[PDB]
């Protein structure tokens, strides 16, 4: 009913987009400090990992609950009780002893089950107020906050963290504007309207989809090495330049540049596969393959320039990060056009999952376990944990071939896989 | 681009046949599309491409090509059918409308009844001295009026206007006024409406002295 | 879903000034159609005045308003507008608007023409330079020259008045038969004229006297004049 | 865009047929079928489809029996043949290429395809 959408659609649109700019503000706040965490607590390189590896443990096994009782509810209450579910406990965090580090890894697992609620519900809200022609647009302009909150984070964190003089205000300020959105949102959204079955032969239809099993396993190298580069690279170009005794501006910059890269990379691998579409059928996973295979030659680079140059490790970076943000707008299609429309609703949900078990899940506490295991050999010096962590960091590069070589495998197995699913479809109806 | 149609009005009975015309100009020579208008109202679309009857306009309407004349045929003209006709082609990258055709009703010849109205002296009072010559129910429409003031010949000094056909008796009427001024209707003692009908068998003529009573 | 068009912004405007219409459409998808925009003189015939296609990017004029007049369209609410300078006394008459095809120009061929399918209702413009005034009456008397056949004709003048309507009774309805109310004309100097008359038998005007009543709202004057050999 | 192609005036009882062509060097494999109408008083609608690679055909439920299309992908072009024509056919009638499957129920809707050329008008007299 437009008559009170005139004003509901826009308020509600505008303020589920500020409330995903605080979803995404809030997780990269613990990444700007970790170095201060580390200094305070007394902690190593392997107990450092575990404040992301909990979190994405917890928001993978929350996510499909909530995306479930979202169906059953009503949902404003739920967003609402969440907002306050991960901002309540982000603020009373902050108080915690020296002697307690075991209770803030417990926080982190329950913001991280907030978040789920949130960033599982929102969209559905947000594309049951428009119609055929507008939803896409809307649902763009509420994901194109992504980049936005996770350059915020870094700046935000650093910020504060240098005005302020005590670490601690870092994350005593997001809770105050959590606060405002999660009573807006129960004035200005309009209530929206709610909605033996078996999975199995979904299941057991797309396990012989070679073409989605190959796909799934690429998302799952670009979600190791995504979480493993975005948690760890501003401590190790932090010891890198005290290494050269040349020296918190790299948290800043590396906002600065991400904030960018979000929005090229995606423009520059619509544009590449526009193009390729009209001379050959295979033009999606080849453009995947080859981005991967041109990012990881990019990303091997900063390991060799930053003990020499730092200009030359931001080049590099930002270029690794332009080519490997390339992918995220294409499997979706990759997953449409192989998959027929009744197993959809069945065959994303499932993806997530795997894309959260086989990468991000366990990256940064095997990049630290690693680190410390090849530290504990030698001797104890700066140059040698700086020496150490970059050793560490290269798994990252096989991962991404690896990806290279499964769109690969993707795309020779893309026409069959398309015949298939005509077949299927037109025996159906 | 200018399209003329033929004739520019006439008459038919219920239960007539009727058919209207329009002449191209230049080259588009099947390409014509006839619209309906009624007193008042916005228009109809009835043919397109000058053989396709529209959605839901009853099928008594036709239309057809003759060499490059475009013809539209009703043949059974019903108590609904009075109103006035245009087409519309786009030969070039402009649109052209033709001039109408308005289908009245047909009734039997009625001779007019002539009546001549001297000014009222409040009319004196201003300045301004009016008459008004009446036709009262009389048929067909055309008619013409000569204006005499003192046996001379007027010109370019009158207005007139018609009544639509009458809704009982199908008939028509007609006022026309000339003004003089004050000055100019006193320096003259007679004044005539003379009348030119179908249905009269000589002029008819009506007079007024100024100033007799 | 019906499909519906209305136009509005109508109006007076002085000679040499300027207007804007608009004619908002609902019911269908906007992009796959254009808009035109007809008018129509006061007792003349059609005449088609400008065009455009929903990209905005097509659009023609006619040879009589070229230069002077402009057309463009907003997409996003379904809209679109004229915007009329410079206007003169030949631009009196009441403009509609209609849908077209979107593209007309390139499969209008031998035999196809398209064709305008649905219209809208009709604004009306008017331009002069007169004010407003209050009607003047002057009854017509009836006698002998008027009477023929046993009755009798008389009426009222209504005069120097603008703009119209102007409606007029008789014995504030109580006498209807046999009254002819003309149409009004535009006098040289701008201001409307018209006649009533009715027809009575002659011995009635021995006892019953007629009265015509006049009423304009827009001078807000009531005159009730009565009618006498 | 596409190019079209054919249509005229044809009598009742008569045939025609309209083709679709690519222009340039672009081939348009992955996916461009699809042949579409518009009548004077209603809306656009769908009349008939062909999937990419098995080459599976979709009608409408009026036009069932009587329309054929064909891909010829050597060339780059699509024919419709059409026969057995009535006054009901006058239309204007376009091409598509879009994404979705080739199935049922997926015609009428004409809100996802990517390229849409400009129509043959085809005129059936009486
Ligand atoms: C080369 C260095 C790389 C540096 C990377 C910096 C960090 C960037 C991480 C960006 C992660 C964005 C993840 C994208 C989308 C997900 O959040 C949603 N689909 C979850 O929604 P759901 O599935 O729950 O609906």
């Amino acid at each position: 009913k437009p008559a009170s959408l005139g004003r509901g659609r826009g308020a509600a649109a505008a303020i589920l987009s500020l409330g995903n700019v605080l979803n995404y503000l809030d997780r990269y706040t613990v990444a700007g400090v970790l170095l201060d965490i580390q200094q305070h607590f007394g902690v190593k390189d392997r107990g450092a990992g575990l404040l992301q590896s909990v979190f994405i443990c917890s928001f993978m096994v929350a996510a499909p609950i909530f995306g479930y009782l979202g169906d059953r509810f009503n949902r404003k209450v739920i967003l609402s009780c969440g907002i306050f579910f991960w901002s309540a406990v982000t603020f009373s965090s902050s108080f915690i002893p020296q002697q307690y580090f075991w209770l803030l890894v417990l926080s982190r697992g329950l913001v991280g089950i907030g978040e789920a609620s949130y960033s599982t519900i929102a969209p559905t809200i947000i594309g049951d107020l428009f119609t055929k022609n507008t939803r896409t647009l809307m649902l763009s302009v509420f994901y194109f906050a992504i980049p936005l909150g996770s350059g915020l984070g870094y700046i935000t964190g650093s910020s504060v963290k240098q005005a302020a003089g005590d670490w601690h205000w870092a994350l005593r300020v997001s809770p105050v504007l959590g606060m405002i959105t999660g009573t807006l949102i129960l004035i200005l959204v309009p209530a929206t309207k709610r909605g033996r079955t078996s999975w199995l032969r979904d299941m057991k239809a797309l396990i012989r989809n070679r073409s989605y099993v190959f796909s799934s396993l690429a998302t799952s190298a670009v979600s190791f090495a995504t979480g493993a580069l975005g948690m760890w690279i501003p401590l190790y170009l932090h010891r890198a330049q005290v290494v050269q005794k040349t020296a918190a501006k790299d948290s800043l910059i590396f906002g600065a540049i991400t904030c960018f890269t979000g929005f090229l990379g995606v423009v520059t691998g619509a544009g590449a596969t526009r193009w390729c579409r009209l001379k050959t059928q295979r033009a999606d996973p080849l453009v995947c393959a080859v981005g991967m295979l041109g990012s990881a030659i990019f990303i091997c680079l900063i390991f060799v320039a930053a003990k020499s140059s730092i200009v030359g490790a931001y080049i590099c970076i930002f270029v690794g990060e332009t080519l490997l943000f390339s992918n995220w707008a294409i499997t979706a299609d990759i997953l449409m056009y192989v998959v027929i429309p009744t197993r959809r609703a069945t065959a994303v949900a499932l993806q997530s999952f795997t894309s959260h078990l086989l990468g991000d899940a366990g990256s940064p506490y095997l990049i630290g376990f690693i680190s410390d295991l090849i530290r504990q050999s030698t001797k104890d010096s700066p140059l040698w944990e700086f020496l150490s962590l970059g050793y560490a960091l290269m798994l990252c590069p096989f991962v991404v071939v690896l990806g290279g070589m499964f769109f690969l495998a993707t795309a020779l197995f893309f026409v069959s896989d398309r015949a298939r699913a005509e077949q299927q479809v037109n025996q159906l109806a | 681009i200018q399209m003329t149609q033929s004739p520019s009005s006439l008459s038919a009975s219920v239960g007539d046949r009727v058919t209207i015309t329009c002449r191209a100009s230049q080259s588009v020579s099947s390409a014509v599309a006839w619209y309906q208008q009624k007193p008042g109202k916005a228009p109809k679309l009835l043919i397109y491409s000058a053989s396709s009857l529209y959605s839901g306009v009853p099928s008594r309407f036709s239309g057809s090509r003759s060499g490059t004349d475009f013809t539209l045929t009703i043949s059974s003209l019903q108590p609904e059918d009075f109103a006035t006709y245009y087409c519309q082609q786009s030969s070039s990258s402009l649109i052209t409308f033709g001039q109408g055709t308005k289908v009245e009703i047909k009734r039997t010849v009625a001779a007019p009844s002539v009546f001549i109205f001297p000014p009222s002296d409040s009319q004196l009072k201003s300045g301004t001295a009016s008459v008004v010559c009446l036709l009262n129910n009389f048929y067909p429409r055309e008619a013409k009026v000569q204006w005499k003031v003192d046996n001379a010949l007027q010109s370019g000094n009158s207005q007139e206007s018609v009544t639509e056909q009458d809704s009982k008796d199908s008939t028509y009427s007609l006022s026309s006024t000339l003004t003089l001024s004050k000055a100019d209707y006193e320096k003259h003692k007679v004044y005539a409406c003379e009348v030119t009908h179908q249905g009269l068998s000589s002029p008819v003529t009506k007079s007024f002295n100024r100033g007799e009573c | 879903s019906e499909v519906q068009l209305v136009e509005s912004g109508g109006g007076l405007v002085q000679p040499g000034g300027s207007l804007r219409l608009s004619c908002a459409a609902s019911g269908f998808n906007f992009s796959y159609y254009s808009i035109h925009w007809v008018r129509q003189a006061p007792g003349k015939g059609l005449e088609w005045v400008a065009y455009i296609s929903s990209s905005s990017s097509y659009t023609s004029y006619a040879d009589s308003v070229k230069g002077r007049f402009t057309i463009s369209a907003d997409t996003s609410k379904n809209t679109a507008y004229l915007q009329m300078n410079s206007l003169r006394a030949e631009d009196t008459a009441v403009y509609y608007c209609a849908r077209g095809y979107q593209y007309w120009q390139y499969h209008a061929s031998w035999y196809w023409n398209g064709g305008l399918d649905y219209w809208g209702q009709g604004t009306l413009v008017t331009v002069s330079s007169a004010s407003t005034k209050g009607p003047s009456v002057f009854p017509l008397a009836p006698s002998s020259k008027s009477t023929s056949g046993g009755t009798a004709a008389l009426g009222c003048l209504v005069k120097d008045y603008f703009p119209e309507p102007v409606t007029v009774s008789w014995n504030s309805g109580a006498l209807t038969s046999g009254v002819h109310t003309f149409p009004a004309v535009l006098q040289s100097s701008g201001l409307y004229s018209l006649s009533s008359v009715v027809t009575v038998p002659s011995s009635s005007l021995g006892t019953q006297t007629y009265i015509c009543n006049v009423n304009h709202k827009p001078s807000n004057t009531k005159v009730d004049k009565k009618v006498e050999p | 865009q596409l190019v079209e192609s054919g249509g005229g005036l044809v009598q009742p009882g008569g045939s025609l047929r309209l083709s679709c062509a690519a222009p340039g060097s672009r081939r348009f494999d992955y996916y461009t079928l699809g042949w579409f109408r518009q009548a004077p008083g209603k809306e656009r609608e769908g009349v008939s489809c062909i999937s990419t690679v098995g080459g599976i055909t979709n009608y409408a439920d009026s036009v069932k029996g009587r329309f054929i299309i064909s891909r010829d992908n050597a060339k780059s072009t699509v024919y419709l043949q059409m026969n057995s024509l009535e006054p009901e056919d006058t239309a204007v009638y376009y091409c598509a290429a879009g994404r979705e499957m080739c199935a049922p129920m997926m015609l009428g809707d004409y809100y996802d395809m990517d390229y849409w050329g400009k129509g043959t008008p085809v005129t059936v007299s009486s």
